[PDB]
């Protein structure tokens, strides 16, 4: 062979006749393919154990998951038995009778969109107050998530307009519009009002112990809620583009439509196409959607409080040459306790931990511009931002 | 064991059976459906009237309700079985987690995570330029041992010597 | 008496030759050993990333797979988003109060109440009376109920008696199933005396080359005992009828066939007169008009050629008609469900070949197979004219859930 | 991912709900379903009538027809008074106690497999779709194996030869050893005496059972014949020429005679 040949020169490197050393060579290649054999039958060994796995697992899903979707067709097909069936009872009557009225929400959309307008121009006041803390509106969860809540009262005039758009009437977002101007703008932003001053109430130094507690709960609960909110109506585009782009966009229609689907397939027709992906039923059921910026928008806000504080705290001059990270980490240690502050006081939002890290984009981009060029103290310049790198790192987390 | 019940049904439920079928002429009267925003644009809000489907719905909520004498127990009753379609699809999304996901990932991806590194690739090649090498050394150690040997002592015993020399025709051939 | 030899450890051995002996002979199955663990490394990196993107691109139908089932995760989102909301609205509705002694209370006010439906106790009328030995063969009291009683006496779960705050079968689940399976452990003889007593007729049944087609309506007259869902076999004892006793009655088939295949020995001496007829064809030829016809060539008058679709058909009796003991294994156990009911009505297999989607394992192949290569072993003409017919022997059967695969790999 | 995504929503509200169920009626104070056949109660978000099942008295072998069937009457009496407004007489509950009782069950027949739900939505309709074309994809996966198991199981089969052989050593040998030792010398006459001696031994290997191993079979039955040809062998030069130690002769005959009809006064 071509090999076996150059095996003939590694033998023929024993002489020509070497029956002794023809042995020993035999034996060296003895050794070569007894270590090629110990690996390669180890590594043989796991890439035939990977192929068991492979297959008992291909094997083990391909009958126990077939099993799995077809203990769907077990439990699922279980699901098709009571469907005209079950609750023992006018259910007929039930779902169209007495469910005919659950079509007449009429007087609660009279006297809770007039009360939602007059209560929320009360409560533009009253669940938007400030001025200046007592802690921090007084009490921001009630107050700033009372016009968080009166917002999602109003998400029926803020967020289930864009449900209700052509229902079945013209002055159902028109006259109630004129009872969302003091009933949508007056509690959401209210609630932004009450949010902007609830986390400019957290950006306040201590701040504080009941005042970020109540603040901050208002802005987790309405921002996370909006965050599942505005996730539910993305996930009513998602939802619908799982569903009506399966139908509008199947594709069998197939030009597909012009001018309501692509653009905007698909979402794809407010009440109930458009919606109920984000509506009833739906059990949630508007999606919710306060606040929109509790901190579910107005989080960046705390964190560039601290980092806008932080920012603020430079003095780009440096008031001796580099003193912006005396002040701008200073607000980084009111970054860190206000960031466990508020991570104690809010579990789903509003400033946990990002407000030491957004400081140290206020202290790293505060430092990388008081001794950009030569313009401070040049035989200052990189021990007192070096100095703060690893000082400011060991203050913190590091 | 006959286990004999007995429930609130057939002289409760026949109120649900017949004042809650007024809904064939009182529902249809007043038409109290599509949608609910009649005040919400202020205009009509009966409209007109709902009272015929609130004899009809509250036929479904006082004669279905002095029917769910013990049926209130037992309406509800499918809270734990029309979910059998969220034990099973979501079990299905598990399932599509395991075959729409595990079992073409594990499978395709599972499958091809022994690869070379065998390495074989390599090493059966080198078990090979071993194995054949070595051949090659057992044949070349016989034929040198052959013919030294069987002209040697097998001078005597012809024709046993001439298996010996078919052997060396086979190995040198 | 039956060591971890004879599983083909004579075929083993059928490397070469037992032919004293050869320990030289074990260090030849030594060097045909490294030769399968090169060529099946060399399976392994062809299919460890090479042949793995082979299954990548099989992927492409499976990952497809994934793809619909990619849309059944949006069916299964979908299905589960509207049974999660729905059912959370569920959560909220009826329970109201929840509360579920107040507001669901079907359950509460029948905690084992609901459960109330176990009255079926426990023994043992229509276990011996609708089924005498049997009371069946027309869809009767022994198919159609007294094995549906005997599926009642596994529907008593024999070992989940009480539960005593429960307790539907305390003590009636103490000769339940013992007086059914007493009884029907007399129907239960009575069918492995009729399973040795109808294959021993089925050992006589040898009626067309071979074919054992006694055994094929006689092995209609067994799906109702294998179907027979308690569950039919209970203790590995139905299937100990249709394979166990089989044992030694697949020995009456086997040796059938081992007997009757090595019989149609007949050659030729010398054939140097159609060698002067291909030595005669290219005399005149070409340069004349052919001469050869095609001319002789006396091997393609079929001398073994005729085993090529009787051997093969023997060979798929020992493969193929052993196909048909897959319609006599158990059957084919499946299905009849309650316990005589669907194959009450549908006990008619094939059942060769006839597809392969499956995973099973079986015997009764091996001196068929070993008689028809063995047969064919001096054969020094054959196969250069045999080339498509040695390799259409080794291309034979691709489809088929069966050995015959093996078979045609032994072909 | 709760909004939507059918899983999360289904664990937070859906398992929310399941301890929900879990205290119901057996945080009611307390387990007023039952009379305390659970202490943690199992599950009352569903039956689970082998751990909750004391609505009564009776529960016994045969008396839940006469206290269970009392419980169910009970609490149905009980529970038609207090149901009848407890969401009884307010039904707009009962109302929803039917529509996701029904009509999400309603649902379900769109939500089953499959049969008139759309029938888009892909799952539906094959539910055991990784037997249809992943036991398909997995026969390629026998095309795959089709060569690797059957290497795996001919060389696991080829080692255990090896072990086979490996326990075979005075038999499965001995054809070559008594049969070169047969016509060398006498065959000693332990060389055939001795040989079959201690191949005897395992030619009662071949003998203590036999079933069905040919291969032993053949082991004893060549020794059987090559026993029979130094036998025709030695009453052939015995007799006819006639010409060794003749009592030498007659012991071969003899001996030879006594193991060889005495193994075939075995058979």
């Amino acid at each position: 062979m071509s090999s076996d040949p150059l095996q003939q020169v590694c033998d023929l490197i024993k002489g020509d006749l070497s029956l002794e050393r023809v042995r020993d060579i035999k034996e060296q290649l003895l050794k070569e393919k007894s270590v090629v054999e110990y690996q390669l039958n180890k590594e043989s060994d796991k890439y035939y154990g990977e192929v068991e796995e492979s297959l008992k697992l291909l094997n083990l899903s391909k009958n126990s998951v077939t099993s799995i979707k077809q203990q769907i067709n077990e439990v699922n097909k279980l699901g098709n038995d009571n469907r005209f069936a079950i609750n023992r009872y006018d259910i007929l009557f039930r779902a169209t009778k007495l469910y005919e009225t659950v079509n007449t929400t009429s007087s609660i959309y009279d006297r809770i969109y007039n009360f939602v307008a007059l209560m929320e121009h009360i409560e533009r006041l009253l669940v938007a107050e400030l001025a200046e803390d007592a802690l921090e509106t007084g009490c921001p969860h009630l107050l700033e998530i009372h016009f968080l809540l009166t917002s999602a009262r109003d998400f029926q005039e803020q967020v289930v307009v864009m449900a209700k758009e052509a229902t079945e009437d013209a002055q159902r977002t028109v006259m109630k519009l004129f009872s969302r101007l003091s009933g949508i703008i007056s509690k959401f932003d209210k609630l932004l009002d009450g949010l902007t001053y609830d986390i400019v109430e957290m950006a306040r130094a201590e701040q504080i112990s009941l005042a970020i507690r109540l603040f901050k709960i208002y802005d987790l609960e309405e921002r996370e809620d909006l965050r599942i909110e505005a996730i539910r109506n993305i996930i009513k585009k998602k939802e619908i583009e799982i569903e009506k782009s399966s139908i509008k966009k199947l594709p069998n229609s197939k030009n597909t439509a012009r001018l309501q689907d692509e653009t905007p397939k698909v979402i794809e027709y407010p009440t109930n196409k458009g919606l109920y992906q984000e509506i009833m039923s739906g059990t949630i059921s508007t999606r919710t959607a306060p606040r929109g910026y509790k901190h579910f928008l107005i989080n960046g806000i705390n964190n560039s409080i601290s980092e806008m504080f932080g920012e603020m705290r430079e003095k780009y001059v440096g008031d001796q040459k580099f003193d912006v990270l005396d002040n701008m980490d200073w607000i980084f240690n009111e970054l860190i306790i206000v960031k466990e502050h508020i991570a104690n006081c809010c579990p789903p939002h509003w400033n946990i931990f990002e407000v030491y890290f957004d400081q140290y984009y206020k202290e790293l981009h505060s430092l990388i511009t008081d001794l950009v060029e030569s313009e401070p103290e040049t035989i200052i310049i990189l021990d007192i931002l070096a100095f703060d790198k690893t000082f400011q790192d060991t203050l913190k987390q590091d | 064991e006959t286990q004999q019940s007995a429930m609130n049904s057939s002289l409760d439920h026949l109120q649900n059976d017949l004042n809650r079928i007024n809904l064939q002429w009182n529902r249809i009267l007043s038409d109290n459906t599509n949608p609910l925003e009649l005040a919400l644009a202020f205009l009509d809000d009966t409209s007109v009237g709902l009272g015929h489907r609130y004899e009809e719905f509250n036929q479904l909520k006082s004669q279905i309700g002095s029917h769910l004498q013990d049926v209130v127990n037992e309406h509800s009753q499918v809270f734990n079985t029309n979910v059998a379609s969220y034990g099973k699809a979501v079990s299905s999304i598990m399932q599509a987690q395991e075959q729409t996901l595990n079992l073409k990932n594990c499978l395709k991806e599972a499958n091809e995570k022994i690869t070379t590194d065998k390495g074989s690739l390599q090493e059966l090649n080198d078990n090979n330029l071993k194995y054949t090498k070595m051949i090659d050394v057992l044949v070349n150690i016989e034929e040198l041992l052959q013919i030294p040997e069987k002209i040697e002592e097998n001078i005597r015993k012809e024709n046993f010597h001439q298996v010996q020399i078919l052997l060396e025709r086979g190995f040198i051939l | 008496t039956m060591e971890n030899i004879d599983d083909e450890v004579l075929l083993e051995i059928l490397t070469d030759i037992n032919w004293s002996i050869e320990d030289d002979a074990d260090s030849m199955i030594e060097r045909i050993d490294l030769r399968l663990a090169e060529t099946e490394y060399l399976f392994n990196q062809n299919l460890l990333s090479l042949q793995k993107i082979g299954p990548n691109i099989r992927p492409y139908e499976d990952k497809v797979n994934d793809e619909c089932h990619r849309i059944i995760p949006t069916l299964s989102l979908f299905l589960m988003e509207m049974s999660n909301f729905s059912n959370d609205i569920e959560n909220v509705e009826s329970q109201d109060n929840g509360l579920q002694v107040e507001s669901a209370n079907k359950k509460l006010l029948w905690n084992t109440l609901d459960e109330l439906l176990k009255t079926v106790s426990l023994d043992e009328i229509s276990l011996n009376q609708l089924l005498e030995c049997p009371i069946r063969e027309k869809n009767l009291p022994w198919m159609e109920n007294q094995l549906n009683l005997l599926l009642k006496a596994f529907q008593a779960i024999g070992s989940d008696g009480n539960e005593v705050e429960y307790n539907l079968r305390e003590i009636s689940g103490l000769k339940q199933r013992l007086q059914f399976y007493e009884k029907v452990t007399k129907i239960f003889l009575n069918r492995i005396v009729e399973e040795m007593q109808k294959k021993f007729s089925n050992i006589r049944g040898q009626d067309i080359s071979h074919d054992q087609m006694i055994r094929i309506l006689t092995t209609l007259l067994i799906f109702s005992p294998l179907i027979l869902f308690c569950k039919e076999i209970s203790q590995k004892s139905y299937q100990a009828i249709v394979e166990n006793w089989n044992v030694s009655i697949q020995p009456v088939y086997m040796e059938l066939w081992t007997k009757k295949i090595s019989q149609l020995q007949g050659i030729d001496t010398n054939d140097e007169k159609m060698n002067e007829l291909s030595l005669s064809q290219l005399l005149n030829e070409w340069d004349t008009f052919r001469k050869e016809r095609k001319t002789n060539d006396i091997n393609p008058v079929f001398k073994n050629s005729f085993s090529l679709l009787t051997e093969c058909l023997q060979t798929m009796r020992q493969e193929c008609i052993v196909y048909q003991n897959f319609v006599e294994v158990f059957f084919h156990i499946s299905s009849k469900h309650n316990f005589e009911e669907y194959i009450k009505h549908f006990n008619d297999p094939d059942a060769p070949p006839i597809l392969l989607d499956t995973v099973k394992v079986m015997q009764s192949d091996r001196e068929a197979a070993v008689i028809e290569t063995q047969l064919v072993s001096r054969i020094f003409q054959p196969i250069v004219t045999r080339l498509s017919s040695y390799f259409v022997e080794l291309v034979k059967a691709e489809p088929t859930v069966a050995p015959a695969l093996t078979f045609y790999l032994e072909n | 991912k709760e909004s939507r995504a059918y899983l999360n929503d289904e664990s937070l509200s859906y398992i929310r709900d399941p301890l929900n169920g879990q205290e119901m009626s057996k945080e009611l104070q307390h387990l007023p379903n039952d009379s305390m056949r659970l202490n943690y109660l199992v599950n009352s978000k569903q039956f689970n009538v082998k751990a909750f099942l004391r609505d009564m008295h009776k529960q016994d072998s045969f008396n839940d027809l006469n206290n269970s069937l009392d419980r169910l009457d009970s609490d149905i009496q009980d529970q038609s008074i207090h149901l009848k407004q407890l969401v009884g007489k307010n039904f707009t509950k009962y109302v929803k106690i039917k529509n996701k009782l029904d009509q999400i069950y309603k649902e379900f027949d769109e939500k089953t497999n499959e049969k008139n739900q759309c029938d888009s939505p892909k799952e539906n309709q094959i539910n055991v779709e990784s037997l249809n074309k992943k036991v398909d994809e997995v026969i390629r996966t026998t095309t795959f194996k089709l060569k690797p198991l059957m290497d795996n199981y001919q060389k696991i089969l080829n080692y255990q030869a090896t072990k086979k052989f490996i326990e075979l050593n005075k038999f499965y040998f001995n054809l070559p050893k008594s049969l070169k030792r047969c016509l060398t010398n006498n065959d000693f006459n332990e060389f055939i005496i001795e040989y079959s001696k201690g191949l005897t031994l395992r030619r009662r290997f071949n003998q203590s059972s036999d079933a069905s191993q040919s291969l032993v079979i053949k082991r004893i039955w060549t020794q059987i014949e090559n026993l029979l040809v130094t036998y025709k062998d030695l009453i052939w030069n015995s007799l006819i020429n006639s010409n060794f130690n003749i009592d030498q002769p007659q012991e071969t005959i003899l001996s030879l005679f006594s193991k060889l009809l005495n193994l075939e006064n075995f058979i």
